[PDB]
């Protein structure tokens, strides 16, 4: 039997991914431009885009964590169904 | 792909989810089942669980959507590392050992518990060297072999 083995590992989430990912591109570019393509660095501009960059990166981390959570919930139900194979 | 016997056994499995026996699994029934397994999915997570399996978009999971779904996740993997990690929780000094006394303290007080007698049978198998200490990596390897 299966003994101790277990299963091997949304429109709203997709929209959260596309908006956050576009903002990572936006802010990576604006930090790069304001730190490497200007004659004089405007630190207020850099702080602003660093705040927007960290928020977009952390939003993508949040979606990925929620997808991992959803995947394990689905695997929990699949594992329960697989007890009937015994 | 699924065999005749697996299709039959998964019909029995469908009854673990379809609580009222009306032929469909709702978010409400999935919530009850998940909570009976000590999980706490939010409403959106329950809806997501239904929506990923609900091919016709009627808001519930029927037996063919349930079966079709089981076919995609038949692959299993060994649990050795995860089980070892669960023993590591009780390895106070992080030395790879749990004493026979600490194993009794844990097993007779935490979770569902074992009787002192069941603990005796577990320790007899776990303590390979008869030194009153359990090398839990070795014990888990033995049970998953
Ligand atoms: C990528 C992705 C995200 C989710 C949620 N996925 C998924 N996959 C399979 C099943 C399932 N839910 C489910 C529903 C009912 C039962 Cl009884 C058992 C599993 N959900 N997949
Ligand atoms: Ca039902
Ligand atoms: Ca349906």
């Amino acid at each position: 039997g299966r003994k101790l083995e277990l299963t091997k590992a949304d429109t709203q989430l997709t929209k959260r991914v596309k908006n956050a990912a576009a903002n990572v591109l936006r802010e990576t570019w604006l930090i790069y431009k304001n730190t490497k393509l200007v004659k004089k660095i405007d630190h207020a501009k850099v702080r602003k885009h660093q705040r927007k960059f960290l928020q977009a990166i952390h939003q993508l981390r949040s979606v990925k964590m929620e997808q991992r959570k959803l995947n394990d919930q689905a695997n929990t139900l699949v594992d329960l169904a697989k007890t009937q194979l015994e | 792909q699924l065999t005749e016997e697996q299709i039959a056994e998964f019909k029995e499995a469908f009854s673990l989810f379809d609580k009222d026996g009306d032929g469909t699994i709702t978010t409400k029934e999935l919530g009850t089942v998940m909570r009976s397994l000590g999980q706490n999915p939010t409403e959106a997570e329950l809806q997501d669980m239904i929506n990923e399996v609900d091919a016709d978009g009627n808001g519930t999971i029927d037996f063919p959507e349930f079966l079709t779904m089981m076919a995609r996740k038949m692959k299993d993997t060994d649990s050795e590392e995860e089980i070892r990690e669960a023993f590591r929780v009780f390895d106070k000094d992080g030395n790879g050992y749990i004493s026979a006394a600490e194993l009794r303290h844990v097993m007779t007080n935490l979770g569902e518990k074992l009787t002192d007698e069941e603990v005796d049978e577990m320790i007899r198998e776990a303590d390979i060297d008869g030194d009153g200490q359990v090398n839990y990596e070795e014990f888990v390897q033995m049970m998953t072999a």
